[PDB]
């Protein structure tokens, strides 16, 4: 995922 | 928290506020004269309704990941599960862009900053929701003649995000505690500046979510009729948040 990305 | 701690939470909510807003006020006020032309009006009203929306959600997407910058820098946002992060920001991310809009809306002419000029809400009308882009500008016409301060309007929108009643919480009385904290600074703040009135002018519970719900509403509709450009051409953050 990309927001599991942005988020670290 | 005592009262310089709850006065240090101000302070750092509105620097994590002030750090991760697309644009500074100051430029977006001195561009109030900028309006796009009627042919240049015109120009958005007749492109195509899958090449706006894929254009439109390009820019929400930007302004999405402002929100989760701001997010990042929250106390206890960090510290967070990342379910319950992805769950804050489902639910709320949104809700900031829309709140955040009113720094570039101008009541006067009930006009926003897009693409380099100041446009009305009838340039958006490629899209085929313009009962939902109507609702939108009035929030944010609502919101305007609060006139908030930056501390205002870093504080309530730290509060869209950090809300303890989301659905699928797996922390939920560590973020009622962060919630908690803040509703504190939020009417703290307000109480020593004489600002207590504007509570009760606040938008009501529920407005915001059914702009998001007419949103995810109205994407589904879209998705279905044209899949494919969904698929191609909407960025991933986007879809990962409402497809
Ligand atoms: C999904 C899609 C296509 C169709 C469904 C409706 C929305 C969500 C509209 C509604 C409001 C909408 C017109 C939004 C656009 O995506 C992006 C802008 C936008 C973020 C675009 C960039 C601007 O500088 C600014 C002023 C910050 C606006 C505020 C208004 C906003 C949120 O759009």
């Amino acid at each position: 995922k990309i927001l599991h990305r942005l988020l670290q | 928290a005592s009262l310089t701690e709850i006065e240090h939470l101000v302070q750092s909510v509105c620097k994590s506020y002030r750090e991760t807003c697309q644009l500074r006020l100051e430029d977006l006020l001195r561009q109030r004269s900028n309006i796009f032309s009627r042919e240049e009006v015109t120009g958005y009203q007749r492109k195509s309704m899958w090449e706006m929306w894929e254009r439109c959600a390009h820019h929400l997407t930007e302004a999405i990941q402002y929100v989760v910058e701001f997010a990042k820098r929250l106390s206890g946002f960090m510290e967070l599960c990342q379910n319950d992060q992805i769950v804050l920001l489902k639910a709320g991310a949104m809700e900031v862009v829309l709140v955040r809009m009113c720094r570039a809306y101008n009541a006067d002419n009930r006009t926003v900053f897009f693409e380099g000029k100041y446009g009305g809400m009838e340039l958006f009308r490629a899209l085929g929701c313009s009962e939902l882009i109507s609702s939108i500008f009035d929030f944010s016409h609502s919101l305007s003649a609060l006139h908030f301060s930056e501390d205002e309007i870093a504080l309530y929108t730290a509060l869209v995000l950090i809300n303890a009643h989301r659905p699928g919480l797996q922390e939920k009385r560590k973020v009622e505690q962060l919630q908690y904290n803040l509703e504190l600074a939020f009417h703290h703040h307000l109480c020593k500046t004489h600002r207590q009135s504007i509570l009760a002018k606040l938008p009501p519970k529920g407005k915001l979510r059914s702009l998001c719900s007419q949103h995810v509403e109205r994407l589904q509709i879209f998705q279905h009729l044209h899949p494919i450009v969904v698929q191609a051409a909407f960025p991933p953050l986007y879809k990962e948040l409402f497809s």
